[PDB]
C-alpha cells in the first residue's frame, strides 16, 4: 500500500544513471487508520484568483474599456 | 528599515556631559556596531563610535576615546552615547547609523561602509557662550 | 460593441506608453508608415546601427505655456531630440542616419475653455531669417535651438545691427514663417487641437528626404509647427494659461558610419 | 558516458620510431597543454589499467562535513548579574579555513547543504549542585525575520522560522536545505560592490564593501538552552558541520596559498612566505 | 519505489553463490518529498579535460607541430 | 597548400580589423564562444538592447611600457571599456547587461629581444587590498581605474595612515594579487607572449557570472592580468623598453532596464 511520488529536482547531482536525470521518486506508507494521522502530501493545486480579482458580474476584457 | 529616531540637542559649555540616543526597536538584521557620525560644517561627515550588536566590539575614533563611550539597551532598544568633557571641537551634527548584517561591522569593524539606514540629525554645540 | 473608440487611444514604443481619452483619431503622414531602409534603396555599405527600443521610445520635451498673447511654437526633427538619451548619443557618434517619429502633442483644458491649435508637420521646414541686408543668414546655433524649440512672431523685425547681427529666424505667423499663408498649411499632414473636441494630436511621420539617409547633425527633415488658429479664452478672465507638451518618439531608427564623438558648438 | 568509477584507458604497447611526427615538441604559449601519453616518448608495453578516478569526483571530494563554527550558550543561576547567554551566528563557510579553501578551488558552485549539530555541555563552577538534562532549540532566522534580543522573548515561538529541538545526550541534529542562492549558483568570489557611488551623492551615501553582496546573506542561526534558570551554571557548545552534497562547480581557481585574513581575499604582512628553502641543484 | 544499484566489488570474499562474483547490488529508498533530503548517489560522470587543457580555437594534433 | 597558418591571423568585429603574423593560435575560454542570452536562461522581462556593431568592435586602450622593472599590469571588464564610445554609453544608461569579449594584447620586439609575458583572464578577479587594519576596504574609485588599469607590486606595503587610508589594492605579483601562487595561474584560460615565438595573445571570453545578466556598473566579470614570466632583456643594454597594447572588443553585447544616465563618482 505504498505511495510513490515524484520529486521536482532542483539542484542536480552530476548523475543520470542513478540520480540527477532519470525521474527521482519517493515512497510513502500510511501506517495509521485515521486520515488525521497522515503526513502532508504537499501535492496541491492552484486556481484562478478571479473570485477575488474580478468578482464582477460582467466579463472584463482587459483591452476594452472597463466602463462602457 | 529599523526606526532610527534621534534627539538630544543641548548646547552645553566646554566640559559638560551630554547624552545621545537613537531608537532601534524593530529588529531587522539589527544595527551591529551601530554608528555615530558627526558632520562639522567646516569639514564633512565622519565616523565616531560603535559597539557591536551582541558582542563587545566597540570602535572609537582617535579623537573621542575615553571621553565618548557607546552603550545601548539590549531590550528597551535605543542606543546611548555618553559624551563627556566636551571640547569646542566637537560641535557638529550627529547621526546614528544602522549597519545591518553584523559581519558588516566585523569585517570592517567600524561602520561607514556597511550602513543602509540613516538617522535624522541632532545639533550639538559646545561653546564658550 | 466593446466600446472601442477613436478618441480613446494608447500607443506603445518601448518601455513607454501614451494614453488618451480625447483623441481625434490618428494621422499617418502621406499614408506612409515609418520603415527601415530597404536593400533596393540603400547606399552606405557598412552594416547599420539599429538601436531599437533603446532610441525608439517616447521622449517628452520641455513644457510650454499657452496664453492669449502667444503667437505659436516650433521644433525640428531630429533636432528636438538631439539630447534625448540613447538616440542623441547614437546621433552624435554616427555620420549618417534615418528615422521616423510619432509626435504626440498634449494640451487639455476644460469644457469651459476654448481655442484651436494647428499642429503642422512640415518636411523641410526652412524658416525665414531676420535680416534685410543678408539672406540665408541665420547661424547654426540659432537655427537649432533643440528641445526648447522656437516661436513665431506677429510682426517682422529686421535686424539693423550690422556690426554683430543677430543671425536668427524671424518667422511671421500668418506667413507660416516661410513666406506662405498659414491658411494653406493644411496641405501638410496635420491635426487641430480644438479644446471642445480634443486634448491631443497624434501624427506619425516617416523619414522624408531627397535621399535614403542623411546627416541628421547637419540636416533637419521634419518641422513641428503649432499655432493657435483660434484664440485661447476661459470664462471671463483676462490672462488664462494652459500648458502644452510634446512627446516624440523615433521609429525605425538606424545609423551608419560610426566614428568618434561629434561635439558641435551649440552656443 | 564515462562514469566516475570507470577504468581509465589502458596503456598500449609501442616500439621504436624515427620520423616526422612530433609529439615531444609543441608550444605552451598557445595556452594548450600537450596531451601526451608514455608511448609518445618511450617504448612501453601493453598494460590493462585498472585504476579509476572514483575518489576524485566533485561529489566525492566534498563528501564530508566540516566544522564551520563553534557556538556558545549557557544556563546560569537566577541570581545572576549578567544575562543568560544565547548565541547568534551568521551563516557562512568563511569562519573556518579548511572547508573554505576546498570551496575556493572554484568560482561558482551549486549544492544542497546538509547540516549536523554536535552539542557539548559542561559544569563551570566548582560546586556539587545539579543540572537536569538540557534541550536546545536552534532556530533559523532568515534575513528579515526578528532576531532574538532575550533568551525569553517572543521570537523563540517559531511560527515560520525553522527550528531544531535537540535533547542533550542523543544523536546529533541533522537537517537538509536546498540550493538557496539568490543567484543561479553560489559565488565564492565577487569582483564588485553593492552600491554605486554617484557623483551627485555624498561619498558616505555611496560607499560599500568590496566583494560584499547579498549573494551571501543567509541570515543567522540562533540557539539557547530551553531549560529555565538552574542554580549551578552549565556551559554548552554547538559545533556545526556542513556537507555540500549533490554538488556542482564552475571555473577552477588556484588554491589559497597564504593564510586567510578576513572573509575577503586580503592577506597580512609576514604571512606571505609559503615556500621554504631549497637549492636549485639538489634533490 | 526502491532504487537498486550496483557495487563495484573491490576485495572479494571467497564467495560466488552469494557474495564475491554474482553481481552484488544495493537498495535505496527515498523517504522524503524534497530532493534536498536525498543522499548522494555517487554515480557520477567524467568528461574530457579539453575545455581547460586545449582551449584553443584550432585543432591540436599532438604529433604535428604546435605552431605551423 | 595555400600557406594558411595559425601564426598569421585576422579577426574582424564591425568596422575594425586586427591582423598579425606572429600569433600562437587562439584561445576560446573554457571552450565557450560568446553568445546572446537564451530564452530558457533569461530573466529580465523587458525587450533587450542589442547594439551590435555599434558597441561590438575592437577598442584600443592606452599603451603601457614594458621594461626590466615592471612588475605586471591589470585591467577589468567591462570596467576597462567604460568610456569606449557606444558600449560605455549603453553601459551607463541601462541597469543590467551582459557581454563577451575578444581580448587582443599586442607586443612585438625583435629576434634579438627576449622575455615572456603571461596574459591571464581571471573571471572574478577580486584583488587584495592594502590595509592590515581593515579588510575588503578598497573603495570603488580605486578598484575601478578604467582603461588605464593598474599594476602589481613585488612587495606588500600595508597602509598605516589610519586617519585617511588609501583604500586601494596592493596586489603582490607572485601571489597573483589574490593570495594564490602565480604558478597556478595557468588554470585560467591563458597565453604567453614569448618574444621569440609570438607578438600577440588572443583570448575569446564568454560572459561569465553566477547569473545570466548583471549590473556591469557595479560588477566586473573578467580580469586581465599580464605579468612578465621571464624578464625583458635586449642585447646588452641596461634599460630597454617595449610597448604593450590592448585592444578589446565586446561580443554579443546586450542590455536591459533602460533608464536615466548613471553618473558615478570616479575620483
Ligand atoms: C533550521 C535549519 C536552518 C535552515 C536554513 C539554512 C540557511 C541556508 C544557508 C546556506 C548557505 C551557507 C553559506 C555557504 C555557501 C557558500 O559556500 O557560499
Amino acid at each position: 500500500g505504498a505511495q510513490v511520488s515524484s520529486q521536482k529536482v532542483g539542484a542536480h547531482e552530476n548523475s543520470n544513471r542513478a540520480y540527477g536525470g532519470s525521474t527521482i521518486n519517493y515512497t510513502t506508507i500510511n501506517y495509521y487508520r485515521d486520515s488525521a494521522s497522515n503526513a502532508a502530501s504537499k501535492q496541491d493545486f492552484s486556481q484562478d484568483p478571479s473570485k477575488f480579482t474580478e468578482p464582477i458580474k460582467d466579463v472584463l476584457i482587459k483591452t476594452a474599456p472597463m466602463l462602457n | 528599515q529599523v526606526q532610527l529616531q534621534e534627539s538630544g540637542g543641548g548646547s552645553v559649555q566646554t566640559g559638560g556631559s551630554l547624552r545621545l540616543s537613537c531608537a532601534a526597536s524593530e529588529y531587522t538584521q539589527s544595527s551591529a556596531c551601530m554608528g555615530w557620525f558627526r558632520q562639522a560644517p567646516g569639514k564633512e561627515r565622519e565616523g565616531v563610535a560603535g559597539i557591536s550588536r551582541f558582542f563587545g566590539t566597540a570602535y572609537y575614533a582617535d579623537s573621542v576615546k575615553g571621553r565618548f563611550t557607546i552603550s545601548q539597551d539590549k531590550a528597551k532598544n535605543t542606543v546611548y552615547l555618553q559624551m563627556n568633557s566636551l571640547k569646542p571641537e566637537d560641535t557638529a551634527i550627529y547621526y546614528c547609523a544602522a549597519g545591518q548584517g553584523c559581519l558588516t561591522t566585523i569585517q570592517a569593524l567600524g561602520g561607514a561602509y556597511g550602513y543602509n539606514a540613516w538617522g535624522q540629525g541632532t545639533q550639538v554645540t559646545v561653546s564658550s557662550h | 460593441a466593446c466600446g472601442y473608440s477613436d478618441r480613446v487611444l494608447q500607443l506603445t514604443l518601448g518601455n513607454s506608453t501614451i494614453t488618451t481619452q480625447e483623441a481625434a483619431n490618428s494621422v499617418v503622414a502621406y499614408g506612409r508608415w515609418p520603415e527601415y531602409l530597404r536593400d533596393s534603396e540603400a547606399n552606405p555599405v557598412d552594416q547599420p546601427t539599429e538601436p531599437d527600443v533603446a532610441a525608439c521610445r517616447f521622449y517628452t520635451l520641455d513644457t510650454v505655456s499657452w496664453t492669449k498673447e502667444s503667437r505659436g511654437w516650433w521644433w525640428k526633427l531630429p533636432d528636438a531630440l538631439r539630447d534625448m538619451g540613447l538616440f542623441g548619443q547614437n546621433m552624435y557618434y554616427h555620420y549618417l542616419g534615418r528615422s521616423g517619429y510619432t509626435v504626440h502633442v498634449q494640451c487639455n483644458a476644460s469644457k469651459f475653455h476654448q481655442g484651436a491649435l494647428g499642429v503642422f508637420a512640415v518636411p523641410e521646414m526652412c524658416l525665414a531669417g531676420d535680416s534685410n541686408t543678408t539672406t540665408m543668414h541665420t547661424s547654426y546655433q540659432n537655427a537649432n535651438p533643440g528641445e526648447k524649440g522656437g516661436t513665431f512672431t506677429g510682426t517682422f523685425t529686421p535686424d539693423n545691427n550690422q556690426t554683430s547681427p543677430a543671425r536668427r529666424f524671424c518667422p511671421v505667423d500668418y506667413l507660416l514663417g516661410n513666406g506662405t499663408l498659414l491658411g494653406n498649411a493644411f496641405v501638410f499632414p496635420h491635426q487641430i487641437i480644438n479644446l471642445r473636441t480634443n486634448n491631443c494630436a497624434t501624427l506619425v511621420l516617416p523619414y522624408v528626404n531627397s535621399l535614403s539617409i542623411d546627416s541628421m547633425v547637419k540636416h533637419n527633415n521634419w518641422g513641428i509647427a503649432i499655432l493657435p488658429l483660434a484664440p485661447l479664452n476661459f470664462a471671463s478672465e483676462s490672462s488664462p494659461e494652459i500648458p502644452i507638451t510634446l512627446t516624440i518618439a523615433p521609429m525605425c531608427c538606424e545609423f551608419n558610419g560610426l566614428r568618434n564623438i561629434t561635439l558641435p558648438r551649440l552656443q | 558516458a564515462a562514469t566516475s568509477r570507470d577504468a581509465l584507458p589502458n596503456t598500449e604497447a609501442s616500439g621504436p620510431t624515427h620520423s616526422k611526427e612530433i609529439p615531444a615538441l609543441t608550444a605552451v604559449e598557445t595556452g594548450a597543454t600537450n596531451p601526451l601519453v608514455p608511448s609518445d616518448t618511450v617504448q612501453t608495453r601493453h598494460v590493462v589499467q585498472h585504476r579509476s578516478r572514483s575518489e576524485s569526483s566533485i561529489e566525492s571530494f566534498f563528501a564530508r562535513g566540516a566544522c564551520v563554527t563553534i557556538m556558545t550558550v549557557d544556563n546560569p543561576a537566577s541570581t545572576t548579574n549578567k544575562d543568560k547567554l544565547f548565541a547568534v551566528w551568521k551563516i557562512t563557510y568563511k569562519d573556518t579555513v579548511q572547508l573554505r579553501r576546498k570551496l575556493e578551488f572554484f568560482t561558482y558552485s551549486r549544492f544542497d547543504m546538509e547540516l549536523t549539530f554536535v552539542v557539548t555541555a559542561n559544569f563551570t563552577e566548582t560546586n556539587n549542585g545539579h543540572a537536569l538534562n538540557q534541550v536546545y532549540q536552534i532556530m533559523y532566522v532568515p534575513p528579515g525575520a526578528p532576531v532574538p534580543e532575550k533568551w525569553d522573548d517572543y521570537t523563540w515561538q517559531t511560527s515560520s522560522n525553522p527550528s531544531i529541538f535537540y535533547t542533550y545526550g542523543t544523536a546529533p541534529a541533522r537537517i537538509s536545505v536546498p540550493y538557496v542562492g539568490i543567484s543561479n549558483a553560489y559565488s565564492h568570489f565577487y569582483d564588485g560592490f553593492s552600491k554605486v557611488p554617484l557623483k551627485d551623492q555624498s561619498a558616505a551615501l555611496g560607499d560599500s564593501l568590496y566583494g560584499a553582496a547579498s549573494l551571501n546573506d543567509f541570515g543567522i542561526l540562533a540557539v539557547r538552552v530551553v531549560n529555565d534558570h538552574n542554580p549551578t551554571k552549565v556551559t554548552s557548545k554547538i559545533r556545526v558541520y556542513l556537507k555540500p552534497k549533490h554538488i556542482r562547480v564552475w571555473c577552477p581557481r588556484p588554491p589559497r596559498a597564504v593564510a586567510y585574513y578576513g572573509p575577503g581575499v586580503d592577506y597580512k604582512d609576514g604571512t606571505l612566505t609559503p615556500l621554504s628553502t631549497k637549492d636549485l641543484t639538489t634533490y
